[PDB]
């Protein structure tokens, strides 16, 4: 899922110097919400491996995955890869790495803590709107794990403190808001763990050679297509479409360079706006993403209202938004978009609940006050007077966009090169091919788009010597 | 760019950027002038102290409030307040920040016209909008229906909203507010031996009211208890000494809200105005309004007010209805939170009154559909 | 394929696929419009609430019935009703489904022609047919003779049929129906001190009429009992409390059917009209018509109506003639059941009006012999 990136640096004399590693566009929705036939990250399943009983007993982890809430929603297990030896190899690789085993225990216990936030329960007060907890054993063990106080954590979750003017006031939270806050806290802590791990790996890999001009290597998820496309698939498709639009612009620049070199210059219209028409319907204001971001803020938003607003604001008015289509008894379709890869339909249901990422400030402050390494990852979080963004006003969609932007402002600074890998068949048998799979791979890789862009001009170019020696016999 | 949400209110100006969880700047809306001569030469005292700074020099200044009940009465003082808010508090240039302003219902049109004219001319704000307190308060409460009672320091008004639709004929306004409560507290403290006259001591009396007053569930029972028991007496420390002890006067000041006849007002108590407003609306939405009663404003921060209001309404309302009162801890800043939420909406970007529209249609443009 | 049996009626649209035991979707036939402005922005309220949704928003909407007395007066509203029925309640595209419609006897020809034109043009149904609301009711009763009295919300009519042969010269129509009864109940409830004016509370008054009103076997005796005793009074709970008690008005409202002069109409009562229709036919079929009285329509659901009607007709009719009244429990949905039965007949498949036929011969096809 995450957009791995590696910059291989070189010395002054054009010799290999060292390597740097960065990650981008890591998806957090997979942590809490999973599709019915899909699993979560391999970390949790690997941790539940029974070949290491010490971790299970010292973390007080229930050996039954069904009991826990976060994992049981998705598919429990598949015969994808044996987790036992994979976990053992990962542990060995960490052991032979630069840092000690206390840190490994730290990551394991923090992952266990992330696991237990789902056991939290809250009941609305009989005489008041605010909701208070009912069970506390899970909270007690979790607070013991982070070295925090269960009472303080419960007070913070139930009664977040906020700074107004120069004084602190308490805010009221209902069951839904506290559940969203817990989910956001889990996602944020996981993201910070991953970022800290990446930084540690980069520091360990770092060597003392000078860092001159580098060569980038970028791996990203493809233009995945399902019959049940959802918000995560929408984000992936949008990122892939932006990448394709960049590729189209680069190819156009190369074509113009060749034309000016050869003095054959015509059809100066750039090839970007044609694909950017769909892009402008996603990221720009009044787009689907902006409309969803506003709608999740409205206190009484519902899926039907969101669909009605989309239809009112885009049906007929835009050239890419159109009605959905029903084929072969597809489970559901709400709206369809036209991309470079064809027609893709998405399901609105469930988007609104998972778009919200409201963080809690007081919980972050408590983490910073903790006696564990966790404070390092949550070290900083939220004459001219710039204004920041409120905790409540936090959505996954915006961050994604921001991340994509901070990627494009970097990748555009280097001359790009493209490599495409195509699987020949679904089966392991060599030689045999499945034409539909190759068609899907070609459609998602944008090769058809390249050939279509080439054909509108003059794709066939021949030297006069070859043309003479091959066609002069005609006359 | 980013939007700017400022709430003049009454007795407390609170401003910040849109999308924030709480206003950055909160300070009294007071303008002070020195009343003495001044003998030291070279210090060069300024002729006007504005904002929270005037509190520091409270003892040598004549504090004046630019607004009496919502309506602005001293426009120069209001300009000074706005300049201080924009420059010395937020340290931002309004030349590149749309401004959302809050204004109470049922006010002279000239008030809004002059406000918009000052904003567009003096500060050259690129665009601005004006909203109602009740709608913002409902926005901040995470509700779409219900009747909202906003009681600040200037005016107390009830507005019923159902499914995002207002009921203008059922909007009720009452001039009783926190300032009248402070004046009554002054009038009722003199019977014990303490006299407060100067405008500087207005703040001391207000602080006493905030820190000690509370609403009684029953008036006669509490008075009978205080007539014999002395467990209700509490002491307060003045800024120079001579602590003062108050007994039954602590829970008698807030009773004016439910018993306006104390201060000579003919109208009925807030608990009765709310019920009258509810019965004004259509019969088919009265249950939801009963079940979604919302409170907002600083004056509604007295301990025990929610229970007294619920008891009174239950007494008035039919016995077969569930009366629920929503009193979030952050009543005082609910309006600003609602304004921030409103300004952060994407579909609101086309409702701003741009400079071009004001220039073309003049100051009256405020009274179009861009209400 | 399958056929759709839509019964527009008046005040209640009921529809469902042919061959079903009971109609699938039943909902009131009203169009609601918001009469206020709306203060909250971003909600994006629709400009027209149609069908059952309007019943949940009665307090902020004005409700209009597109059908006054059988005929359609607001064609845009009726088109909205049909679209909502086809695309929301049934969620079936009418592109590949024939439709059966029903209407009362003796209606303007323009109504039928425009209905057919709209159905062929706007929705492009493959074929459609129109039927009388009385013949379908007769089908649903498993009979082939007798008279049928269809007292709906808009219009009442009597249609005698003998051995499947209708008698047009004996069909009787009267405009008194449930809506007039509701209006009369609103009018007479004022004498008890309850005022109902808004269209929204007309639905409330309709609910009381449905729940409490009943037909008296004898009028003067019941009046005497009510004036003397108080055992006939019953209490109803309004949506906002204040339960109200109704006594003598309980059985005065449904008496208008037998006493039209209460509402000023000169026409005779229901029983007298039925009796006159019975003799308007020949003399050799009067016995069967007497013995096969059929009732249908919601208005005929009053408790005790059957007994009173039988007593009145027996008083009018000769003593030596047996009188029986058929009142199945499912009077309200009898018409739709009959329509479903008719649509399922194999021989009826050739009576549909094909789209090609309409295009070739024009909208007047329905009136021509190709009925
Ligand atoms: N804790 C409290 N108890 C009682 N009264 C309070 C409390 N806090 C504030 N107030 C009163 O509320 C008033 C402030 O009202 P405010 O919310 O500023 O109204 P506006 O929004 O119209 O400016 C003050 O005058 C003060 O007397
Ligand atoms: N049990 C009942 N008691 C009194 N009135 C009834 C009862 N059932 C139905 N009605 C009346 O019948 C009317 C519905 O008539 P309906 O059969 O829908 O006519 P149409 O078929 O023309 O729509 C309603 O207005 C309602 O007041
Ligand atoms: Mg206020
Ligand atoms: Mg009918």
């Amino acid at each position: 899922r995450f957009g791995k990136f590696i910059r291989i640096h070189f010395g002054a004399t054009g010799k290999l110097a060292s390597a740097d590693i960065e990650t981008y566009l890591l998806e957090k929705s997979r942590v809490i919400f999973q599709l019915k036939a899909e699993r979560d990250y391999h970390i949790f399943y690997q941790i539940l491996s029974n070949k290491k009983p010490e971790l299970l007993d010292m973390l007080l982890i229930t050996n039954n995955p069904y009991d826990y809430a976060f994992i049981s929603q998705g598919e429990t297990t598949v015969a994808s890869i044996d987790d036992a030896e994979e976990l053992m190899a990962t542990d060995n690789a960490f052991d032979v790495l630069g840092f000690t085993s206390e840190e490994k225990n730290s990551m394991y216990k923090l992952t266990g803590a992330i696991m237990h936030f789902g056991n939290m329960k809250f009941k609305g007060g009989g005489g008041g709107g605010g909701a208070e907890p009912d069970g506390t054993e899970e909270a007690d063990k979790s607070a013991y794990l982070m070295g925090l106080n269960s009472a303080d954590l419960l007070k913070g979750l139930c009664h977040p403190r906020v700074k107004v003017g120069n004084e602190y006031v308490t805010k009221g939270q209902n069951v839904q808001q506290v559940i969203y806050a817990t989910g956001a806290l889990a996602k944020a802590v996981y993201e910070r763990m991953f970022n800290w791990m990446v930084t540690r790996i980069n520091a360990t890999l770092e060597t003392k050679q000078p860092r001159q001009y580098f060569i980038g290597v970028l791996d990203i998820a493809g233009f995945e297509i399902f019959d049940f496309n959802s918000f995560e698939q929408l984000c992936i498709n949008f990122t892939n479409e932006k990448l394709q639009q960049f590729f189209n612009h680069h190819m156009f620049v190369l074509e113009q360079e060749e034309y000016k070199k050869e003095g054959i210059e015509w059809t100066f219209i750039d090839f970007g706006m044609d694909l950017q028409a769909c892009i402008d319907l996603i990221e720009k204001p009044m787009g689907i993403m902006s409309i969803l971001e506003e709608e999740c803020m409205f206190p009484k938003a519902t899926d039907m209202t969101f669909k009605a607003k989309l239809f009112d604001n885009h049906l007929g008015k835009s050239a890419n938004f159109q009605k959905p289509r029903n084929i072969k008894g597809k489970p559901e379709a709400h709206f369809s978009l036209i991309h470079y890869a064809g027609i893709v339909d998405y399901n609105i249901i469930g988007w609104l609940q998972k778009n919200k990422d409201p963080l809690n400030e007081t919980v972050v402050g408590l983490y910073q006050k903790s006696s564990l390494k966790l404070l390092s990852t949550l070290f900083a979080n939220y004459g001219k007077g710039k204004a920041k963004k409120g905790s409540s006003f936090q959505t996954v969609s915006a961050l994604h966009r921001e991340n994509l932007n901070k990627l494009m402002t970097n990748l555009r600074s280097t001359h790009p090169h493209f490599v495409r890998c195509i699987i020949p068949n679904e089966t392991k048998s060599p030689g045999v091919m499945d034409n539909p799979l190759v068609m899907h791979q070609l459609r998602c890789n944008g090769v058809l788009e390249g050939i279509r862009i080439c054909r509108k001009g003059f794709p066939n170019r021949i030297l006069y010597g070859d043309f003479r020696q091959r066609y002069r016999i005609l006359n | 760019t980013t939007a700017l949400v400022c709430d003049n209110g009454s007795g407390l100006v609170k401003a910040g950027f849109a999308g924030d969880d709480a206003p950055r700047a909160v300070f009294p809306s007071i303008v002070g002038r020195p009343r003495h001569q001044g003998v030291m030469v070279g210090m060069g005292q300024k002729d006007s102290y504005v904002g929270d700074e005037a509190q520091s020099k409270r003892g040598i200044l004549t504090l004046k409030y630019p607004i009496e009940h919502g309506i602005i009465t001293n426009w120069d003082d209001m300009e000074k307040i706005w300049h201080h808010t924009f420059y010395n508090e937020l340290r931002v240039a309004p030349e590149e920040h749309p401004t959302l302003l809050t204004e109470a219902p049922l006010n002279p049109k000239a008030n809004r016209e002059k406000m918009t004219q000052i904003m567009f001319e003096t500060f050259n704000v690129p665009a601005m909008y004006v909203a109602i307190q009740a709608v913002l308060s409902l926005y901040a409460s995470g509700r779409t229906t219900g009747i909202v009672l906003d009681s600040g320091d200037g005016v107390t008004h009830n507005v019923p909203i159902y499914e995002g639709y207002a009921l203008p004929h059922a909007i009720m306004r009452l001039d009783l507010a926190g300032r009248d409560l402070t004046d009554y507290l002054m009038k009722i403290l003199t019977e014990r031996g303490y006299s407060f006259v100067t405008t500087a001591e207005r703040e001391i009396v207000r602080d006493i009211k905030e820190k000690l007053c509370y609403v009684a569930l029953d008036f006669e029972n509490e008075m009978a208890t205080a007539a014999s028991s002395s467990s209700l007496e509490k002491s307060y420390e003045l800024p120079d000494g001579q602590v003062i002890t108050i007994g039954n006067e602590r829970f008698r000041c807030p009773e004016t809200l439910f018993q306006p006849s104390f201060i000579g007002m003919e109208s009925a108590g807030i608990h009765e105005t709310t019920y009258n407003s509810i019965m004004k609306c259509d019969i088919d939405i009265r249950k939801d309004l009963y079940a979604n009663n919302v409170l907002s404003g600083g004056t509604t921060m007295y301990p025990g007010i929610a229970d007294r209001m619920q008891k009174e309404i239950t007494a008035l309302a039919p016995s077969t209805m569930k009366i629920k009162i929503i009193a979030p801890p952050e009543r005082k800043y609910s309006v600003w939170i609602g304004g921030s939420i409103l300004a952060s909406l994407s579909t609101f970007q086309q409702m701003w009154i741009s400079k071009q529209e004001y220039d073309e249609a003049g100051p009256s443009i405020v009274h179009r559909k861009c209400f």
